[PDB]
């Protein structure tokens, strides 16, 4: 009937990540199996327009049946684990299995990799996803 | 910043 679940994703060394606009890198999966979906995020922007900013995205990876339809909500934990910058799809969207759906700028690289924001406790990059199938 | 996009 209703199924809600959630993924925290910590990213090492992010300040490190050598990865250019376009590219990308990918969590592990997680579920709720059946289904099994996974998050995948471009540090420096999915194309031109989004340079400036991670792009982050909820990929469906295995799915038995045509279609699934989810509602879905990132953020960044802070270092006391409290949600802060969230984002949320305004309703379900339509995954088959390896559609993804999400947010080409979820947060600015320049406020996100000042350290004094507190974002990067450690150097480390903690997304948390929840996600809901209805 | 708050649209929902694919990259298909």
């Amino acid at each position: 009937k209703v199924v809600k679940f959630s993924y925290m994703w910590t990213i090492n060394n992010f300040s490190f990540c050598r990865e250019e606009m376009g590219e990308v890198i990918k969590s592990s999966t997680f579920s709720s199996d059946k289904l099994k979906w996974c998050l995948r995020v471009n540090p420096k922007g999915l194309d031109e327009e989004s340079k400036d900013y991670l792009s982050l995205y909820l990929l469906l990876v295995s799915c038995p049946k045509s279609e699934v339809r989810a509602k879905f909500k990132f953020s960044i934990l802070n270092a006391k684990g409290e949600e802060t910058k969230a984002m949320e799809s305004q309703r379900a969207y339509r995954f088959v299995q390896g559609k993804d759906w999400g947010f080409k700028k979820f947060i600015r690289r320049g406020f996100l990799l000042d350290e004094a924001n507190g974002l990067l406790p450690d150097d480390k990059l903690t997304l948390f996803c929840e996600v809901s199938v209805v | 910043c708050d649209e929902v996009t694919s990259t298909t």
